[PDB]
DNA sequence: CTGGAGAATCCCGGTGCCGAGGCCGCTCAATTGGTCGTAGACAGCTCTAGCACCGCTTAAACGCACGTACGCGCTGTCCCCCGCGTTTTAACCGCCAAGGGGATTACTCCCTAGTCTCCAGGCACGTGTCAGATATATACATCCTGT
DNA sequence: ACAGGATGTATATATCTGACACGTGCCTGGAGACTAGGGAGTAATCCCCTTGGCGGTTAAAACGCGGGGGACAGCGCGTACGTGCGTTTAAGCGGTGCTAGAGCTGTCTACGACCAATTGAGCGGCCTCGGCACCGGGATTCTCCAG
């Protein structure tokens, strides 16, 4: 037998494609399921969070503190647009209203 | 045994701040008694399906992921709680 | 005796430091993280079963999955999306 | 010394719209919840993240009412929150 | 009984032939060839059946609006003791004389377009009646059509078809007019199928047709001549475009966007005849220049034949189109040449639709140029003034074009008839032209009985 | 005769809601779906009973936001619907 | 000119005034303001530009040059908008 | 073998058992099917179909027709309170909507 | 023609004589009939599937659409849906 | 208009801490290889229903003008919140106990899927006929005007 | 205040038409009745996490009430609304022609699921020096008011 190489090495990813076919095929999606769906699936699973994950980091660094909180996933998805459509029906925990008054409340 | 009624315990400062941090600058007096009975209703739709969950599973505690699973029925996907 | 629990943190926490070497992430933000991966991942395999299911076909494939990303992604994140996985399929098909 | 009507409620506002904490008492809260919940079964027991997993999803929904609710009485061209603008606010968005 | 003239020996034979018909307890079809008085030996039958049956009874025939007033005319001439009515119009008028002149019942022929049976089918289903004509019975060769329908309803002793055309395009569509004349003879398309070298064995008993080259030995026949013309180098470019599918056009900016094509086809035939008819393409907003209009199309720099003709003699012409926009653009050639001229078409009010044929036939009328939209003036109205023919299109049907033909060759016509058809050369009209010989094969132009 | 201002518009109100029949034209709807469709793919044919779902789900959209758009103009105290109750309509539904 | 009688608008303008007034009254609106018109034009277009898209991307997985009616149903399904008659 | 009798007739529904069956089978919902799951199913959909089709035939009564069409069918949801709650998303074709003219709106007196 | 078409009509109206017998009923209202149909079923077996996959199991049975029932309809109408799913497994038990 | 006073967060530098990253061990799902059988690509054929044009008729929309319902800017009005301080109650924190019940593993044995075979419910088909349509007619509603 | 005009509306009766309604013939999913082997249920075990105990004592809620903000009614003014006229427009209907491309069946062979076997990524457990909560020092700088 030949040393082993994980699917994700094969494709150059970093999510588990290994994994994710596993959750396709019990979770009842369909009779069959392809080897070239995992991939593409991994694929997008870990551009969507390297989308969120670097302007979370970018939040962190204007409050000026190393590690991301979950505040900071707040602000980067609503001052966001495709990620606000995306994620318009989620409510996030210890997540913060944008800051925000309607300028006919402001003083004169 | 028997709780009597704790809606009351929502207070009228805790009712203004939920207003301030949605943006309200002047608030009527009659928004606390409607407030409350919006709350309440909101949380008879949740807690009953919360409680079909677990009466399903044989448990007789709550879990948060019977919440959870209320919630995300309702059109209202909550992150954090284990999902 | 105490069964595990699998998550999706070991990726995340490797995809994080590809693209902001110093920081790092608390707990919470973590448990967040996962339900998103979670929520998407349902979003993406429920669309790409009623394809197939409309279609008469009784395999998901690549195709349905492209299908899928291009009805529930916004527009400019859907392009992208599209490249990176198409992308990931041509590498892999190299290499199998 | 005394600030004038309504410079408060402004600070009030901002100060509210920086923090994430949850603004209703806990203990409270977990009286009303439990209350609700003998309607429904008697002897529940009940996890400590299920009633946090609940105040959470409850004050999320209230603060975004506030906000539609607040732009009806704008649209009206008055500053003050009033029952019908709930009322119109709940039957627009469909509840 | 008939006054104002005298029938000729072919249509007296034609009238015992039909009375022949009744006597037998028979129906039957009258298909002379184009131009030999069908309508005179239609109006004698009836002449018959009042003077010698002593049938006074009510009579119907249908026609094409744009003959309406002809054959209201003959009936006042030949044959005067005849109580012919009409029926036509607003909502109002049609209400009006059925009120106060049809249900009175001091008529015996009733004359009537299919639009006009199709609106008061109601009406004329109340009467019973003694003999129903139609005419351009090409009309009801499909039997799932709505006319074929509503015609089928009525009470009628005797029933007649007149028709220049009795074949079209298949044996089913000949079939549909059997059915019509003698439904529990020919019960279905599937007994006349095998029923059919049969040549004239069922067609003898219930058909008659003679030909002016057999039965008018004095009238002179038919010149047919095929023009094959280039394409402009601007039809060209566009012929070219349309194909590649790349048309662009869009007059909202939008960088011209894309013109769609589900049928290419169509945008091909355009093209041939004119590139105006397209979006864009006429240089200059401004347009009122004419000198452009000549040039751009192969068809039109061909036709200033037209001013060889005008100085040779009264050469007088009619044009024939299947697209309305042409009517247009030729018309906007003979006002810039100050030509004169007729046009009849398919929005034309009734009235004016014949005082537009009488203006172009009388002895001393000066107008050169007649158009005629191809299905609306193609067939019925005759105009035996005119010398020359020419078809601009060419038509999937070939029997269409034979009829256009004729409202010039007809009895009356002193002069030897010129057809002119135009075809661009290495195009679509090709394949058209070919098509519809490939269907005039199967007919034959049988001369029959 | 002449009936007053708003007379009429009342009868037209009883008619229109008694009738269940389609409003808009239908040629000059979908000579409107076909160019849309253009953008997006091009030389596409559609099934007859395809333009009439579209214009069927058209129709009870548009009549549906008009009852909102009217709601939000009595609130206002007017009884003239403006573009303002149209897209306060619009964003209370959060569309 | 006889070429050039007739002048064209643009598609969105086949919905007429007098075809929004209807769907008003069907509504319960009594009075209408004159810049309505434009406004539910550009609403309209806004949700059938979101039908279609969908309706294509559809019928381009199946292969297909023709839109059909399930096509239709399936995309306003998806959007929340679900249509009994027309099948499925 | 004994002659046939359909599991319909056994528990006493109009509505299809074995359709049904086939229908959770080939739908991908879980890997197993229960015997008595087609059964409820069957029931649950006739007494939901019986609860329109009444409220319906009372509206084309009420109207003087003896023929149920789209338009009863939606007066009769919306005049229920489940039902419209059941069913208040969905659209109806060629079903009106039911009639109401705001009070501010009608002539004074 | 060469390719039946499934549908719900004949039980609608089988149905439907035992509501009103004097009654009939359009094509179009029972398109929209057989439409309804589909749109219930289809909520309830989701529902379903989902609990048997939130609580680990490999079937779905009676009691998964029970509560599924519970979880969708209306209160009036879910306790006597309960009643008649309830007295139909009852009477097909006795008959099994 | 605007100087001044004086309560608001706001930086700054020290102090302690249990959160987060590291590693250990070792657990149990991914890997490879081989094999089986049937989903789905291909090509071919047929023939339904897509499109275009023109013709026909007349509902419909177009623009015009008329005149008055009601859009919306100012004013006066006088009630009900706001903000302050005070006193007051019940939240938080921490500490420590009993025992409900989540959870594990183990055992056993009812349940459903599989196969093949079989014959009756349900499919489309074609046809007579009656709810529905609408034509004309009128009788009773409701609205407007002017006096 | 309320009399006749006028208008639309309702419904009475008649005849009429075309979607429904029956039954026919036909054929393919439902139903019989056994074997298969796993899921499921129920016993029992362990010890996570829940339920109130007390006291302590901060902070939060509560009360009362001076005072000026905004809510709201009314008036008058003025210009797009609606109304109906005549007019022109093209929806709607029907009809012709044609062939794009949905649909079916047929054939053949790449693919995925499966098994057994294998060994490494990933799990939980036990760890600790460094992120940053917290306290108490001074900095402007928000806002407001009586000169
Ligand atoms: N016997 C005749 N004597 C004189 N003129 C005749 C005679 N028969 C026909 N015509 C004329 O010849 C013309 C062509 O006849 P027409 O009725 O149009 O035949 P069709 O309808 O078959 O073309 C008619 O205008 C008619 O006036
Ligand atoms: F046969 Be014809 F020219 F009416
Ligand atoms: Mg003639």
């Amino acid at each position: 037998r030949a040393k082993a190489k994980t699917r994700s090495s094969r494709a150059g990813l970093q999510f588990p494609v290994g994994r994710v076919h596993r959750l396709l095929r019990k979770g009842n999606y369909a009779e069959r399921v392809g080897a070239g769906a995992p991939v593409y699936l991994a694929a997008v699973l870990e551009y969507l969070t390297a989308e969120i994950l670097e302007l979370a980091g970018n939040a962190a660094r204007d409050n000026k503190k190393t590690r991301i909180i979950p505040r900071h996933l707040q602000l980067a998805v609503r001052n966001d647009e495709e990620l606000n459509k995306l994620l318009g029906r989620v409510t996030i925990a210890q997540g913060g209203v944008l800051p925000n008054i309607q300028s006919v409340l402001l003083p004169k | 045994k028997v709780l009597r009624d704790n809606i009351q315990g929502i207070t009228k400062p805790a009712i203004r701040r939920l207003a301030r941090r949605g943006g309200v600058k002047r608030i009527s007096g009659l928004i606390y008694e409607e407030t409350r009975g919006v709350l309440k209703v909101f949380l008879e739709n949740v807690i009953r399906d919360a409680v079909t969950y677990t009466e399903h599973a044989k448990r007789k505690t709550v879990t948060a992921m019977d919440v959870v699973y209320a919630l995300k029925r309702q059109g209202r996907t909550l992150y954090g709680f284990g999902g | 005796r105490k069964t595990r629990k699998e998550s999706y943190a070991i990726y995340v926490y490797k995809v994080l430091k590809q693209v902001h070497p110093d920081t790092g992430i608390s707990s919470k933000a973590m448990s967040i993280m996962n339900s998103f991966v979670n929520d998407v991942f349902e979003r993406i395999a429920g669309e790409a079963s009623r394809l197939a299911h409309y279609n008469k076909r009784s395999t998901i494939t690549s195709r349905e999955i492209q299908t899928a990303v291009r009805l529930l992604l916004p527009g400019e994140l859907a392009k992208h999306a599209v490249s990176e996985g198409t992308k990931a399929v041509t590498k892999y098909t190299s290499a199998k | 010394h005394r600030y004038r009507p309504g410079t408060v409620a402004l600070r009030e506002i901002r100060r509210y719209q920086k923090s994430t904490e949850l603004l209703i008492r806990k203990l409270p809260f977990q009286r009303l919840v439990r209350e609700i919940a003998q309607d429904f079964k008697t002897d529940l027991r009940f996890q400590s993240s299920a009633v946090m997993a609940l105040q959470e999803a409850s004050e999320a929904y209230l603060v975004a009412l506030f906000e539609d609710t607040n732009l009806a009485a704008i649209h009206a061209k008055r500053v003050t929150i009033m029952p019908k603008d709930i009322q119109l606010a709940r039957r627009i968005r469909g509840e | 009984y008939v006054k104002w003239g005298k029938l000729r020996d072919y249509q007296v034979r034609g009238l015992n032939w039909l009375i022949s018909l009744y006597e037998n307890g028979i129906n039957g079809i009258l298909a002379d060839e184009m131009g030999l008085g069908k309508t005179l030996q239609t109006i004698s039958l009836l002449g018959y059946m009042k003077h010698y049956r002593n049938i006074p009874g009510p009579h119907m025939v249908l026609v094409p609006k744009s003959t309406l007033h002809n054959w209201m005319s003959e009936f006042k001439r030949w044959v005067p003791t005849l109580r012919s009515v009409c029926l036509i119009g607003d909502k109002e008028q049609r209400a009006a004389f059925v009120r106060d002149v049809l249900l009175p019942g001091e008529w015996d022929v009733c004359v009537t377009s299919y639009e006009m049976l199709i609106k008061e089918k109601s009406v004329f289903k109340k009467f019973n009646w003694r003999y129903l004509v139609i005419d351009e019975a090409h009309r009801i060769k499909n039997e799932k059509s709505k006319l074929s329908e509503i015609v089928r309803e009525f009470k009628t002793t005797n029933r007649l078809l007149l028709t220049g055309t009795p074949l079209q395009n298949n044996l089913h569509e000949l079939w549909s007019l059997l059915n019509f004349l003698l439904p529990d003879v020919f019960n279905s398309a599937d007994d006349f199928d095998s029923w059919f070298e049969r040549l004239h064995m069922v067609l003898r008993p219930f058909l008659l047709r003679r030909i002016k080259a057999d039965v008018e030995k004095s009238l002179p026949p038919k010149k047919e001549v095929k023009i094959y013309v280039g394409l402009s180098k601007m039809q060209r470019e566009w012929y070219t475009r349309i194909l590649m599918k790349d048309i662009d056009i869009l007059n909202s900016a939008g960088k011209m966007d894309k013109m769609r094509l589900l049928n290419i086809l169509m945008q091909l035939r355009k093209c041939c005849n004119h590139p105006y008819l397209f979006d864009g393409a006429e240089p200059g907003p401004p347009y009122t220049t004419d000198m452009h209009l000549v040039t751009n199309s192969g068809k039109m720099v061909v036709l200033d034949k037209l001013l060889p003709k005008l100085k040779e003699q009264g050469s007088r012409v009619l044009i024939f189109s299947q697209m309305t926009r042409v009517l247009d653009i030729l018309e906007d050639y003979c006002m810039w040449r100050n030509y004169e001229y007729c046009r009849l078409d398919g929005q034309t009010p009734h009235d004016e639709r014949q005082d537009s044929i009488n203006a172009y036939n009388e002895p001393n009328s000066t107008k050169f140029v007649f158009m005629l939209s191809t299905r609306a003036g193609g067939l019925g109205i005759n105009l035996a003034t005119a010398d020359v023919v020419i078809l601009y299109d060419s038509d999937w049907n070939p029997q269409v074009d034979l009829q256009a033909m004729d409202r010039a060759h007809r009895i009356g016509q002193t002069k030897t008839v010129r057809v002119f058809r135009f075809i661009t050369d290495n195009t679509v009209e090709e394949r058209i032209v070919e098509r519809a010989e490939m269907k005039l094969r199967l007919d034959s132009i049988v001369i029959q009985q």
